[PDB]
């Protein structure tokens, strides 16, 4: 159930103080400097039991775009892309990979599939961070 | 060519399907006695007595009768290889005695239970469902 | 038998209230905002029994293109691509993966091979959803 | 022996009432609306016995190009690419995968490796169908 | 080099091909007796008596005679390795005794039956079909 | 369908979870006695006595009670297949006797300990947690 | 470093190469007797008697002498590991006794026959071809 | 030893009545309509024995370019690319995969790795045929 | 914890006498001829224990850009790219793969995944060296 | 979770680390005696005596004491699973008797030696390093 | 860390290297006797007698002494794990008795011979080459 | 140790009578018709022993560029690319894969990973030959 998992993510990632927009093609803003977007992506699948059941292999991708003081919350040198991206990412990782059961349950495993920091040259420097989380969800 | 994803095994006495099952098996065997004499090219043989056994595997269950069966219990088992659809053959074993049960788990997997049974005093009887 | 399976699909996917056109190259309309198309795709194969039989590995791809209120049937925020695509997709999944035997029988396994939501920037926003279903069909 | 297998194919696929041309680069006609072409393709290989023998893994590709009433022989909606392509293909499959021994013998296995329907936008609509058949042939 | 996808096994007595078969096997064996004496470099040997056995596997069937065979039954089996085409050799075993049968299935697979047989009082006889 | 990544095994007497565990297993068995007579088609059977055994694997630990258990020790083990959440079944074995322990390592891996236990005088008792 | 794709095994008595062969094998063994006494560091040993055995596998054949060999037959076998080219060594076994033969097939494969032999009264003799 | 194997090939493929040129970049002629070229290609490798030896996995590629009556030696329809290419190729295959020991010995296995027919649109039609032969040669 | 590992790297690679800048898109200077940059890159992952733990597979990439006498510290011919790159790299390898425990501990394995020397044609010649080090880090 | 790449095994008597080691293992076992009577549901058990064994593998060495150990030797072995860092536990076995040693090599690999040991008269004692 | 691609095994008596070899192995073993009494925690043990064995594999050879060795032969074998370079250790076994030899081939492979040996009356002696 | 292995190569390949230049970007000369260049390339890696050691999988690539009489040292037809390239290559192979221990020791295995001949159309014809040699070197 993507909507529900996305909804959990929507609640789980709305906490950073900035709007999260997912799949808005027309939108490509720079005004919303701190940027968050969560994607449920794809689900591959296999049978469960004899007499009925299905399970899926699914990937959740979280992407963050940022500039300036958003990086500089506390520690020095978050302008450095790596430190800044890591600083936002680890907490984000804990947000999604949190202890609460509802968030964990529909997700089953919540392992970090991948991590990345990327650099795009804008006046204000913009950097992209990806946090793939692999969740296996039983097909309803 | 039965599909094999629709197989249902049910305890006949309490009328409950066992649960989310991974696999089932059945076997029937009759022992052999061979004798040959001095001067004989081939050895003659005959079959004397018969036994049957089988096993089934299911994800561990606290909400189903999967939980209830115990080693030493005597149960009546009806197994539908192709399901309960009309005209589908069912193998019915009476007086099945459950010799052993085994529970296992791993960090990355669902807990599983395997039940092994033998037949006592009876032989599995094939029949066709209404 | 692609035609028969496609026919089952044709019956199974004609229910959303809009026409389904498959493989029409010349056609690329925007007037039919809610859009559905079902493709039987490819069949790989292996032998069955001794003395004769064949079975195939086959993929069925279902694609949905949509804009506006088609997304907004009931729940809020289906403009969000993920929610909207999921909303149409899950029901579609149940349509094709339905309990009726005829639909299931020629199909054997009906597992969801893949899922996706995509974004194209039109005045009205158009979003593409893919629902690959893998069916193994005995070659007649 | 490609020529012989191709010859068997040549006899086996000449039956649809239209000419079959294979590997004619200069030719790219639209006048021959119903179109058939058979290709023996490639042969990979391994040893047989001790003291001598060779066997090959080989692929035979059959391609069909069509427009209009060629699709509409009997059943309705063969304009739909999938139905039309399937309609021609299944019979073609039976032609090549026929019971006669000579056709089967040099071919050994005749399994359908793949299937496809494709769409090209001509005034008259043209659609391409591929029917790979895998034949393992003993190298002479 | 027979093709091996055309092999047919038929019960000779009732004249029916067994069914959708996955595989067949046959074996023939003769026991050995070896003796050597003090002062001898090699050991001499001789063969005394012979037995034959085999097994076949088929998808589970409720519409064919595959269903009928039972452990303990005595049957006549004619096996055609290369089919029944004229001039194709057939191995015929008389008085085949069916020792055991085994049914199995899994969630992702078709149900299968394996039958194991031995020969009683006879040895398989090769012959060439008309 | 318990998750299986939350399983906790605890020593009941000292109240400590064992440690970072890789896997757990349990088995229950009852022996069989079969008898048949001259002139009888099937063999009757009965189950006489029961034993239970199991094993668990954990990364080697110097900071946890994982370190303390020793072969020959008698311990009370409560195993929670699905965790300690309310309403989750727990298998409790009393008088578990630890027959053997095995430590191993490799150049590329973490050191591991495997403990094998048997039951003495008691049989595992299923129960449901509050 | 013989090539190994040219190996020919021929029945010496009837002068026919066996057929399309997949593989060949030969072995030679001599038994050991060991004795040690009280107060001795090492154990002395000696070899008493010798036997040889081997097996070969070939696609099933109705048009070649592959078909003829039977368990219990006594045959003379000359095996050329590197072929019959002049100066190529041949292993010749006299009085080879064929203990067992095994035929098998599968849906996707060619039928195969495996023949196992032992030596009676003789030991394999190496020799070099003209 | 590529030169020696190439030399064997040079002798073995010089028999068709036309010159064989290998690796001539500047040359790209149409005057030599029937065309043959043999390439020793690449050698991958592994150890032999203890104390010394090496063996290689090697591929030999043979390519033929042709037009007109070169195709039409005897049988009809060799203009058809497949028949024509096969007609030249099988004999070529026998040439290289011939019984003579010297040719076979340095080559060890001579299995046909691959086969192909290709079409280029020249006034006179030109068709390319590839006959990869895999030879494992002991490194000297 | 990328920041900490990057911080260890930051301390560990700051020793060559030149500034290290990581992920600065706008910056592409030639004034800082000797150049160093360290990237934590990506982390794939798997479960640890029963009841909780996670571990990651991670790659650390170190890149060096250089010209002139930076190559020529001591031995002759470091202008040769290979010698020069190796000369800087081996010491760098020892820096990161050093004996100190803190550096080693969060890193666990510190194996050299890859090595490279690259050539770009500037007036002063510039050469790029990559030293991937694979570190498996327990997810906090 | 010891790292396992830092494990050191040292011969206590001569104070030398063994050498470039691939892997180590240890095991401890205590035998079981079970008894049941007529009319009893479960079988009681007790543990009688204990033995320990283990093995280690190292690349073949002519420049280290790896070379010296011989079957039959009695040695004192101290094994540090997590290294000799302060506070790291060490398993010390006294009177270890080396039953067997095995050397092997292949064309593509480094020569290796495997040593197997048993304990005589003593049991491994856990202790914590200073 | 000897390289292992340079290992040479030579027959000491005739002074010839064996041939193109794939692999070598050696083992040394001493048997164990264990005794415990009523009231004792651990079991004491001692080692009584020693034997050694080994095997080597080589491509089949008609041009080398590889061809000559026969089961039952007594030979002196000197094995150099790291080659004959000065200062490289050699394991020398005297009175090696060759119990068995095995020749095999397949369609796609080179013919191979495996020789197995035991020691009679002596134990392998390590020594360092000049 | 790339420098040392490269140094061994430098000594081992300096023997052909022409200069060897490695990694000179600016340089692309035609005056040095016979051309040699040796590259140590990349090193992947794995652990050795318990308590410390590392080993690497490494590739050494040797490339030769040539024209005219350099090909024609002795035998006829070395203009043919294959013969010419092979003629230089085999001796080169023996140079690097020589018996001397020092050259062999740091290299351990010296197997030919790959071989190639290539054609570029210059007035004088230039042909490129590659001789990958795989050496596994213990990391110091």
């Amino acid at each position: 159930m993507s909507e529900a998992i996305i909804a959990a993510a929507r609640g789980r990632l709305i906490s950073p103080p900035f709007s999260d927009a997912t799949g808005d093609v027309y939108r490509t803003p720079e005004a919303a400097l701190p940027a968050i977007i969560v994607e449920l992506d794809y689900t591959d699948a296999e049978r469960i039991s004899m007499g009925g059941g299905f399970i899926a292999s699914a990937e959740l991708r979280v992407e963050i775009l940022a500039k300036r003081d958003d990086w500089s919350l506390l520690t020095p040198t978050p302008a450095n892309t790596a430190e800044g991206m890591a600083r936002l990412a680890a907490l984000v990782r804990t947000a999604i990979l949190a202890p609460p059961s509802d968030l964990s349950g529909l997700a089953w495993s919540i392992a970090p599939a991948g991590y990345e920091f990327e650099t795009e040259r804008g006046e204000t420097p913009l950097a992209r961070a990806t946090q793939s989380f692999a969740l296996q969800i039983l097909q309803p | 060519m039965l599909k094999g994803k629709d197989g249902v095994v049910k305890n006949a006495s309490t009328g409950d399907s066992i649960g989310h099952l991974q696999s089932w098996a059945l076997d029937t065997q009759r022992d052999e006695v061979s004798g040959w004499g001095m001067g004989d090219d081939a050895e003659r043989a005959f079959t004397t007595v018969g036994r049957a056994s089988g096993n089934f595997e299911v994800y561990l269950d606290p909400a189903d009768p999967s939980d209830d069966l115990e080693p030493g219990d005597l149960v009546d088992l009806e197994l539908y290889p192709g399901g309960e659809s009309t005209g589908s053959g069912y193998r019915s074993v009476a007086g099945a005695l459950i010799l052993s049960t085994a529970e296992s788990a791993s960090k990355d997997g669902i807990p599983m239970l395997t039940v092994n049974w033998r037949t006592s005093g009876a032989l599995p009887q094939k029949a066709t469902v209404s």
